[PDB]
């Protein structure tokens, strides 16, 4: 007999009724960034006909980038409350074993099990561990493991037509990531998160300030005004580091006080005293 | 003639490709294949011995 | 007498063998259960009528028999490198007043690392989350494994000791894995602290593509860093990490969520100078004149470390003249220019943020 | 065809001497010594075990990281082997017959007056210096322009009388992945 | 130079101790070594041939005690 | 009142019986302590350790057999003979060949009275190895921190190799030589367990001296 | 290429035809020994066309 299937092995699917954190009512900034993962994500995964209708083909590549800030793994976090699907987390770097030969079986049972559970998602976090140049025998099993990209890059191709996969993936640099993925058939989607604007500064403010006691002292326009001449950020952290100047007592309601000195806190690194070119 | 019919069976039928390593005045040669086997071979047959050389 | 035959009896139960290891990858049936051998060999075997078959459950390590290759017992959790990362010791307590500065660190390190432990309702009502980590740098100054150090032996609880020359591994970076299930055994005997020391090195910016080394060095980091990015919450556990240089670390971990906090040593002053030299003049037996106004006159830009040196110094200078008691006078002398030796050879203590 | 005809017909004396001592897989160096029969031992089967000799190698001739031959079966040391070494980059180092004789130099006397006794009279009659000893130095240096550089040595293989002399070329030191050029020049 | 054979059959000599045939060998390379005297070349460059030799060294070819100095008369 | 003597002649067959299960303690292992006791499903008792192997593979015994868990925390080297997956006596010490040994020195011949120039850093340097052998007491009455780390530089010579060296031999502690280039090795971070290793024999042989050169060499 | 039937290829190519063409080397020996094997046969420089 073969697997029933699918009886693994090993990942394995699902954590995701335990699981995820919070809603995606969360993080406000992008607006745009979310609305390519909507078209790209929850569109073709509710619709596979109106595509074919219509006559244009979905890719299920998608790639994000542009850390820092975060984003990224929070548009996850926010998937697994926005859809009922299949959720696959992997670290980047979680499969590398002893023997080459566990790879195949691994990511090979990932993909049947996908398209078992399909409707499906999969997620693989920052493969640019796996996605460098090498040739040497002992990193030669993961030039193995690069043939296993290669092996589930032609799966990637035998999930077509139609039912189904959505292969979502991030990197805090895509630098070397080797072109075979990116380029068009395959990973079709090149997202990139951009730094907080004057829009996500003062909806990253409000939405981290609604969830702390805040005195009707602090001001949210001063810090989208002096801040935002400059970060940048993780703004979001640092209105934490704020609330944290606040934990910094014994405090009731946080003051002005524990939020400008939390700017000032982290972080600024002044240039330039050459800087009298302009 | 009877010798081809002899030394078939010994070294027949298969027979591991090996590398040799170095070389011990013994006949015994240290021997390399795959993985990590050396051993001492003391054979006066084929040889040539001398022409092998290691690797 | 009888005792011998007592042990000689345990041999006869020593004639059964040892069974084999495994984990349980899933179960096909109650008589198939689809495991894998810690070797890397997976099968499906029946069991006895022993188990509990619920209790099995999938991703549990078992052990298997010889010839069935089944369940007969289990156990629950195992890892090698833990009891030795909680069997650092150091004495203070009394060493965390023996340290003199820095005092806003000191307490600022006291709040966010023990607060949340004992008071997660002050941060519940506030609204804010706990930070999860903090950061220390020398030397610029030094002293950072002490204090730290001085922290775990502190605050007690359960901490965890490490440092980055152990995640090495040589073949397969399963460090990593130790990473992983490190950080599972942290969940276990949570609340946690970890140490990080030299994370410079397990910190690096894989900059230029090259070699092997570096590509693996920087897969562990993809294990640290996605680890701090979870899917998980690291509120129980703490991390501590102290480095030369705050440069090659990576934004990834120069972000914060997964490092929450930056804390640094400096160069102590004068104030916290004399205090150290005081805390460092006890244990040496002295002449009746003492005065700490020459030393902190004299020395200036010393680390912690080169003051407690120059009293030393100081003394193993004061055992040529053979006296039990030593003037300051012979400190003055020997404290002053075995110093400026020492800042002779200062060359280069200037490093990045 | 005859001497291969010879040549195979030794294989029935070499199969007789086939059973005996073939075992030798594999070669194994040792660890510690436990006591004074056993000995633990690490063999690149990378499997390690503690075990006595075969009783006809005295066990005072066994020395920490011996490589040391083996019967398999029951992992006892065979025979103590000497070389641990090499890699083919040394022996390939290794230099053997002369040419380009001594009056092949174009006239420099003082240079090869020089470094002539500095190697031949020190080895050629070491009971001179050992006598007058004083010490010979331990080596010397040559350079300038090419010509004419590198031909003297040719001419030091020649005049070279009995013990065997390793030429080394520079850029064999010199590899890639770290650590190697260093082996290298220790084992040589 | 004859310091070379002097070292070599001076080194080779330390082991037997005796075993007399070291003291036998010392000779033995220089009877040729040290002769001298005569050229040959081939014996011989006109084409004879020597009659001691053939005629020697066909005896000791089952040499046993006294052949082989008789064919030491060379 | 006699049986005594038939017990222990039981006991001593037994023991001639042990000493077939003793050898040899062949294959070397890994040690993972537990001790652990299974309820069913009536009741068993008692304790049960994790072994691993020298082929890398792991295994899951009732406690040995011979020695008990007395020793020890998951160690290693615990001698184990093929099939038994039995330990029966518990070896030590560590490892490893070049790394075990990286120089065992007798004593170089020359001494400081040989060198001549130096009799005030000479004074420095015998003062830094000789006041913890000796004077130790003299440090316990002052309340003394000895020196450790002492740096020796100037281009050669000086001779500084045959100071450290002859006074080495005239300090008849426990001492090794060591080159720094030694710890560049083939694979990640073998220098670091290599150092361990040199640092563990050290503190076996306590006290003892370790003299390290080019550290400039590894240490940029 | 397509109309004309000849096998068509594409230069490096990254990694992984330096894996499956030969062990190392200039390269474009083996690389050029494939195009030796199926004749006729298309090279394409892929791309190395950047700013
Ligand atoms: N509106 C927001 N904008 C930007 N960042 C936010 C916002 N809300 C929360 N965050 C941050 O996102 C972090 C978690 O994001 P995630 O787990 O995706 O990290 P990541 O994207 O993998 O990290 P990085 O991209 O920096 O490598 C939290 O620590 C939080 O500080
Ligand atoms: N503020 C201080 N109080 C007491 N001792 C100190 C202080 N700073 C440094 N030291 C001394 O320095 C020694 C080393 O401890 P420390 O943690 O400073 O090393 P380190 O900071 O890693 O050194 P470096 O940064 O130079 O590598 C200790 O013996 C300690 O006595
Ligand atoms: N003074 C000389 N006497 C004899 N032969 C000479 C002399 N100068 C040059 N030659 C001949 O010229 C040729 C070239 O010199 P050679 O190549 O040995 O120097 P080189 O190897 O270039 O020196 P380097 O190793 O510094 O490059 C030699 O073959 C040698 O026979
Ligand atoms: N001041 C001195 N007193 C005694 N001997 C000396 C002195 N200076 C040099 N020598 C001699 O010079 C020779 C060369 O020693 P050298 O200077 O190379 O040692 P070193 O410099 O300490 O070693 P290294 O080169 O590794 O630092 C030695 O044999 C030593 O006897």
């Amino acid at each position: 007999d073969v697997l029933p299937p699918e009886a693994d092995s090993s990942i394995m699917m699902l954590t995701s009724d335990q699981k995820p954190d919070v809603m995606y009512a969360d993080i406000g900034g992008m607006d745009i960034q979310k609305q390519e993962v909507r078209e790209a994500v929850e569109l073709p995964l509710t619709h596979f006909e109106l595509y074919k209708q219509i006559g244009i083909d979905p890719p299920r590549g998608v790639l994000m980038y542009g850390p820092p800030g975060c984003g990224k793994t929070m548009l996850a976090k926010a998937v697994a409350h926005h859809t009922t699907a299949a959720f696959i987390r992997v670290v980047g770097s979680e499969f590398v074993q002893k023997y080459l030969g566990e790879g195949p079986r691994m990511v090979r049972d990932v993909f049947r099990l996908a398209k078992e559970n399909a409707p499906a998602i999969i997620f693989i976090d920052e493969i640019d561990a796996i996605a460098t140049k090498r040739f040497d025998a002992q990193t030669g099993a993961d030039r193995e493991v690069q043939r296993i990209l290669l092996e589930l890059l032609n799966q990637m191709d035998g999930f077509d037509q139609n039912v189904n996969v959505k292969v979502i993936m991030a990197t805090n640099r895509a630098d070397t990531l080797d072109p075979a993925l990116l380029r068009p058939g395959r990973l079709d989607r090149k997202i990139e998160f951009p730094l907080p604007d004057r829009r996500q500064k003062r909806l990253i403010f409000s939405t981290i300030t609604s969830k702390m006691n805040l005195s009707e002292e602090v001001d949210l326009e001063d810090y989208v005004a002096r801040p935002d001449k400059i970060s940048g950020a993780d703004i979001n952290s640092i209105c934490q580091e704020s609330g944290m100047l606040a934990v910094r007592e014994n405090r009731y309601i946080v003051l002005a006080k524990d939020f400008e000195k939390a700017y000032k806190t982290v972080i600024k690194k002044d240039e330039q005293e050459h800087e009298f070119y302009k | 003639e009877e010798e081809r019919s002899k030394v078939d069976d010994l070294r027949g039928t298969p027979m591991s490709v090996g590398t040799l390593e170095e070389i011990i005045d013994d006949n015994h040669a240290i021997v390399s294949t795959s993985v990590g086997s050396e051993h001492y071979v003391s054979i006066l047959s084929f040889v040539d011995k001398d022409l092998l050389e290691p690797g | 007498t009888k005792q011998y035959e007592k042990s000689e009896n345990d041999l006869k139960a020593l004639q059964s063998v040892g069974q084999i290891v495994g984990e349980v990858l899933k179960q096909l049936t109650e008589e198939k259960f689809i495991v894998k051998a810690t070797n890397g060999p997976r099968y499906v075997v029946g069991c006895r009528r022993q188990l509990d078959k619920s209790k099995l459950k999938p991703g549990t390590r078992v052990a298997l028999d010889m010839t069935t290759l089944t369940i007969m017992r289990y156990l629950p959790r195992e890892v090698d490198p833990l009891v030795y990362n909680m069997s650092h010791e150091d004495p203070g307590n009394v060493s965390y007043s023996e340290i003199g500065g820095l005092s806003e660190q000191i307490r600022e390190l006291r709040e966010v690392i023990e607060l949340p432990l004992t008071n997660p309702e002050l941060f519940q009502r506030v609204g804010i989350i706990p930070p999860k980590g903090c950061l220390l740098y020398g030397p610029p100054g030094t002293g950072k494994t002490l204090l730290a150090r001085a922290v775990a032996s502190q605050l007690d609880c359960n901490f965890l000791k490490v440092v980055s020359s152990s995640i090495v591994d040589k073949y397969i970076g399963e460090s990593a894995r130790l990473i992983r299930e490190m950080f599972n055994y942290a969940r276990d005997h949570q609340p946690c602290i970890i140490f990080m020391d030299e994370i410079d090195a397990i910190g690096g910016r894989r900059f230029s593509e090259g070699t092997s080394a570096d590509r693996e060095i920087q897969r562990t980091l993809m294990e640290l860093l996605n680890q701090m990015d979870g899917f998980d919450t690291l509120h129980r556990v703490k991390m501590i990490m102290a480095t030369n240089r705050p440069d090659t670390l990576d934004p990834a971990l120069l972000r914060p969520g997964r490092l929450d906090r930056k804390i640094h040593i400096d160069l102590p002053n004068e104030q916290a100078r004399l205090d150290i030299l005081k805390i460092h003049a006890g244990p040496i037996t002295k002449h009746g004149e003492i005065d700490y106004e020459a030393i902190v006159k004299l020395s200036d830009g010393f680390n912690g470390a080169d003051l407690r040196n120059v009293c030393t110094e100081a003394g193993m200078f004061a055992i040529r003249a053979d006296h039990d008691f030593v003037v300051q006078e012979d400190f003055m002398k020997a404290v002053r220019k075995v110093a400026d030796s020492k800042k002779l050879e200062s060359k280069l203590d200037y490093k990045p943020v | 065809a005859p001497p291969a005809l010879w040549d195979l017909a030794a294989d029935k004396q070499t199969l007789q001497s086939e059973q005996p001592l073939q075992v030798a897989r594999c070669t194994k160096i040792i660890n510690a010594d436990s006591e004074d029969p056993k000995y633990i031992i690490n063999v690149k089967q990378f499997a390690k075990f503690v075990v006595d000799l075969s009783d006809q190698v005295a066990p005072t001739d066994i020395e920490e990281g011996m490589r040391v031959g083996v019967d398999r079966n029951k992992y006892q040391i065979h025979i103590p082997l000497p070389p641990k070494i090499d890699p083919t980059v040394t022996m390939m180092q290794v230099e053997e017959k002369p040419d380009v004789t001594y009056s092949d130099v174009g006239g420099c006397k003082e240079q090869i007056e020089k470094l002539r006794e500095v190697v031949e009279t020190p080895l050629l009659h070491p009971e001179r210096f050992v006598n007058l000893g004083i010490e010979p130095p331990k080596g010397v240096l040559l350079f300038g322009p090419p010509g004419t550089g590198k031909t003297l040595c040719a001419r030091a293989v020649a005049n070279r009388t009995d013990a065997c002399f390793i030429r080394v070329i520079g850029s064999e030191l010199v590899q890639k992945y770290v650590g190697e050029g260093a082996r290298m020049v220790r084992e040589l | 130079p004859y310091h070379s054979d002097r070292q070599l059959m001076s080194q080779v000599a330390v082991a037997g101790l005796l075993t007399v045939l070291v003291s036998f060998l010392d000779v033995r390379n220089i009877i040729l070594g040290k002769s001298h005297y005569v050229l040959y070349g081939l014996v011989a460059a006109m084409q004879p041939r020597m009659l001691v030799t053939f005629d020697e060294e066909l005896r000791p070819l089952p040499v046993s005690v006294r052949v082989g100095q008789a064919v030491d008369v060379v | 009142t006699h049986e005594l003597q038939a017990m222990k002649d039981k006991i001593k067959e037994n023991s001639e019986k042990i000493k077939v299960n003793k050898t040899l303690p062949y294959l070397v292992s890994n040690v993972i302590e537990l001790l652990d006791v299974d309820p069913n499903d009536s009741q068993r008792k008692g304790k049960c350790a994790v072994i691993k192997t020298s082929t890398r593979q792991t295994y899951f015994l009732p406690v040995i057999g011979l020695v008990d868990a007395e020793k020890l925390k998951p160690g290693d080297l615990v001698g184990v003979n093929k099939d038994s997956y039995l330990i029966l006596e518990t070896l030590p010490t560590e490892y490893d060949s070049r790394v075990k040994a990286m120089e065992v020195d007798e004593r170089p011949t020359e001494q400081y009275s040989d060198i001549g120039g130096l009799d005030k850093q000479i004074q420095e340097l015998v003062e830094a190895i000789v006041l913890p052998m000796n004077h130790k007491e003299k440090f316990e009455n002052l309340g003394i921190q000895p020196p450790k780390g002492v740096l020796m530089y100037g281009p050669p010579g000086t001779g500084k190799t045959l100071l450290a060296r002859a006074c080495a031999a005239q300090t008849k502690a426990t001492f090794l030589k060591l080159a720094g280039p030694q710890l560049v090795q083939m694979f990640i971070g073998d220098g670091a367990k290599l150092v361990r290793d040199a640092f563990a024999l050290a503190k076996e042989k306590a006290p003892s001296i370790i003299f390290i050169d080019e550290l400039d060499a590894i240490g940029t | 290429a397509h109309h004309t039937d000849c096998t068509f290829i594409r230069v490096s190519g990254s990694e992984l035809v330096q894996k499956f063409i030969g062990e190392g080397a200039r390269m474009v020996r083996e690389l050029f020994v494939m195009a030796r094997e199926h004749a006729p046969s298309i090279i394409f420089m892929d791309e190395i066309d950047s700013i």
